[PDB]
Formats: structure tokens, C-alpha cells, sequence
């Protein structure tokens, strides 16, 4: 079967710059008249969406900033000016011989401007406390770049465990990340302390930011 | 408008089979080939095979000919894929996709996550993350829903039945020590209008047939006993 090799694996591009991604087929996928290579865009959580068919034909509804070129074995997809919504993995696919196969994808990342997080803290809900567990949530919203440190302090003491973090993909409208950190304690443990705080470090801030509440 | 709508995610025991469906609307079902495609997260997609809905004829990738069985139901405008004797390598998202002439794949279903596991399905609990005009950043408030203790993936969250999407962040699940998943979905909103706007998170966990709507309100006590 035909193998499609995409490059680069990840392309990092500043807002509004041109992006070019490559797909090379292991053997010729064009006739003397047409090329049987197609391009798809897979946004986070979504199926692939067809962008370009037969190397160069823009699918109806697809933005004009997308174009494709090439013939033979070497194909390219170009985004003339990258927009936040273009954050996605892009795949090529041939239909020359059977079976159709796909490339391994190129991830398009966007190097937007530096942004400090906005920080919020949420005590456990009364409904959850009725079940015997306390989840405390710290939200870091809309920051860039990804690197961030979150520490939990309970009555000023650094917590050594019992939290978990998750970070989003780059946002579809502004290219930032957000991060949640959840501290989970038994109700009894929760009720043995007074002050719950999360301390956040990020390069867009010149000192750590602490958000806290008193139980 | 052309739409393909797939069946919900499922947990499947090792060695068992599962039957996935894909309902087509907005076009003549028999006029387009239907493909099925496998994707393990963040991997190149793999073509499983094709059915011609006009006559039931099939073609398979040699790699999947012993794994997949494809059928259609005309009156239901639905294509089916049965996967046999599942093993861990079968855990993946499965898509159906239509093709006019065996070249490009122009319309895709939303995908069905099949998780092969001996563990039982569990639906989540949903808790509010309440906003307050006393807890603002730059005049904005944050609110959300905590979706705790489910298995397998996935959970999806919408807000106000899909009318609220700006500023929403639904985090990737975390795997808890229990072996159950948790996630939160949050939104930032004006702090000025928490008394006039309504924010409801709509949580779906298809493996357990769980749908929960939770109204998230600012919390109302000066008495501490």
C-alpha cells in the first residue's frame, strides 16, 4: 500500500503568517491529467473536514485562505494567513490505488502574544459535601504560552499530593490555553482546615498570583 | 443539509462484539458509497472498508477483513458496522463517511469511541462551580460544572443547549486514582449580570445513557452553625 509522509510533524506559526505543509506519497498518485490527493482539517474533538480535493480544488464553503498544489508524489497545503480557528491537525489522503491511505498528520500551533492567566478559585459545592468528598477547583483562564506552575496551600502549607491538572488545547477564537487544578479531599479532611489557596506562576506575571477562600 | 449521525460511545468486553450505526440524512442514501474509518487518538486515520448502500456490496482493507462486517437498512437510511472479538488494539474512534465516487470523503459522522475493557460503565455526578460578583478578575466572573466519576470516556458538555459557546473551556478528562474519569467545563461571563442571565450545563455520557442539566447559580449564609 501507498504510504503518505507528512512534514513537519508540528508547524508553529505566528498570527497572520503563512503556513505551508507537505505530503509526499511513496509512489506516483497522479495520472497524466489529475492528482488524487485530498486534504482534511481535524479541529479538536471533531471529525476530519474535507478542505481540498484533487490536489488543488477548494471544497465549497472552505475559506479562500486555503490552497493546495503539487502533482506526482509531492503535495502542499498552504494557509495564506493563519487565523486562530485554523488550529487543527491537517491530513492528506490519496485515492489512487486501493486501499486509500492517510498521512500521519501535521499539527498547526499558533505563537500568539504572551498573556497572563486570570485566576479563579471555587470551593466545593454543598451538594458534593453531602456525599463525603470535597473538590476544590483552581482555574487559570486564557494564558499563553503553556508553561505554568500551580501550587496548593492549605493553612499556608504546600500540599504534596491530592491534586490533578488538565490543560486545554489552544482556543479556537484566541489561541490561548486554560488549565484547571482540582484538589480532592475527604469532607472530614477538608473540615480540619481553614484557608484554601492556589498560587500561580506564569511568565506573563512578575510575582505569583494567589486566590484563596476561608472554608 | 447533508448529515451523518453515529451511535453513542460504548464499553465492550474483551472478546465481545459491538455494532455501530450511522444514520444518513439530507441526501439519497443509495447514491453515495459509505466508508468506515478508524482513528486512535492523534494517529493517522485508517480506512476499514466500504459498502454500496444501493446493493450491499462491500470492499475491505485486508487489515480489517476479519474484524468488520458492513450492512445497511434502506428504510432507516442507516449503515452498520459490526466489529468482532474485540481486543485492546480495537479501542479507537470509529467514523462513518460518505464518498461520491471513491475519491474524497466529503461528509463525516461525529465518531463513536469504542473502549475495550472489563470495567463497568458508570455515569457521572455533576456539581456546580458557582460564580460570584465578589470573586472577579478584571470585572469578569467564572462559573462551571464539575463532572465527576465516570467510565468510559467520553463526556460532552454544552451550555444553554448550545446557545452559550463563547468563553467556554471543557477540559480534557483526568484519570483518577479510582480508575474513573473527571472533567470540568467552565465559562467566563460578565460579573454585572449574574442576577439576570441563566447558565445551565448540559452533560451527556452516552455509555451510561446519562443526560444531566445543572443550573449554576451564584450561591446564597451569614449564620455559620
Amino acid at each position: 500500500d501507498i504510504v503518505l509522509t507528512q512534514s513537519p510533524a508540528t508547524l508553529s506559526v505566528s498570527p497572520g503568517e503563512r503556513a505551508t505543509i507537505s505530503c509526499r506519497a511513496s509512489q506516483r498518485v497522479s495520472s497524466s491529467t489529475y492528482s488524487y490527493m485530498h486534504w482534511y482539517q481535524q479541529k479538536p474533538g471533531q471529525p476530519p473536514k474535507l478542505l481540498i480535493k484533487y490536489a488543488s480544488n477548494l471544497e465549497s464553503g472552505v475559506p479562500a485562505r486555503f490552497s493546495g498544489s503539487g502533482s506526482g508524489t509531492d503535495f502542499t497545503l498552504t494557509i495564506s494567513s493563519v487565523e486562530p480557528e485554523d488550529f487543527a491537525t491537517y491530513y492528506c489522503q490519496h485515492s489512487w490505488e486501493x486501499p486509500p491511505t492517510f498521512g500521519g498528520g501535521t499539527k498547526l500551533e499558533i505563537k500568539r502574544t504572551v498573556a497572563a492567566p486570570s485566576v479563579f478559585i471555587f470551593p466545593p459545592s454543598d451538594e458534593q459535601l453531602k456525599s463525603g468528598t470535597a473538590s476544590v477547583v483552581c482555574l487559570l483562564n486564557n494564558f499563553y504560552p503553556r508553561e505554568a506552575k500551580v501550587q496548593w496551600k492549605v493553612d499556608n502549607a504546600l500540599q504534596s499530593g491530592n491534586s490533578q491538572e488538565s490543560v486545554t488545547e489552544q482556543d479556537s477564537k484566541d489561541s490561548t490555553y486554560s488549565l484547571s487544578s482540582t484538589l480532592t479531599l475527604s469532607k472530614a479532611d477538608y473540615e480540619k482546615h481553614k484557608v484554601y489557596a492556589c498560587e500561580v506562576t506564569h511568565q506573563g506575571l512578575s510575582s505569583p498570583v494567589t486566590k484563596s477562600f476561608n472554608r | 443539509q447533508v448529515q451523518l449521525v453515529q451511535s453513542g460511545a460504548e464499553v465492550v468486553k474483551p472478546g465481545a462484539s459491538v455494532k455501530l450505526s450511522c444514520k444518513a440524512s439530507g441526501y439519497i442514501f443509495t447514491s453515495y458509497y459509505m466508508y468506515w474509518v478508524k482513528q486512535a487518538p492523534g494517529q493517522g486515520l485508517e480506512w476499514i472498508g466500504e459498502i454500496n448502500p444501493s446493493n450491499g456490496d462491500t470492499n475491505f482493507n485486508e487489515k480489517f477483513k476479519s474484524k468488520a462486517t458492513l450492512t445497511v437498512d434502506k428504510s432507516a437510511s442507516t449503515a452498520y458496522m459490526e466489529l468482532s472479538s474485540l481486543r485492546s488494539e480495537d479501542t479507537a474512534v470509529y467514523y462513518c463517511t460518505r464518498s461520491d465516487g471513491r475519491n474524497d470523503m466529503d461528509s463525516w459522522g461525529q465518531g463513536t469511541l469504542v473502549t475495550v475493557s472489563s470495567a463497568s460503565t458508570k455515569g457521572p455526578s455533576v456539581f456546580p462551580l458557582a460564580p460570584s460578583s465578589k470573586s472577579t478578575s478584571g470585572g469578569t466572573a467564572a462559573l462551571g460544572c464539575l463532572v465527576k466519576d465516570y467510565f468510559p470516556e467520553p463526556v460532552t458538555v454544552s451550555w444553554n443547549s448550545g446557545a452559550l459557546t463563547s468563553g467556554v473551556h471543557t477540559f480534557p478528562a483526568v484519570l483518577q486514582s479510582s480508575g474513573l474519569y473527571s472533567l470540568s467545563s467552565v465559562v467566563t461571563v460578565p460579573s454585572s449580570s449574574l442576577g439576570t442571565q441563566t447558565y445551565i450545563c448540559n452533560v451527556n455520557h452516552k455509555p451510561s445513557n446519562t443526560k444531566v442539566d445543572k443550573k449554576v447559580e451564584p450561591k446564597s449564609d451569614k449564620t455559620h452553625t
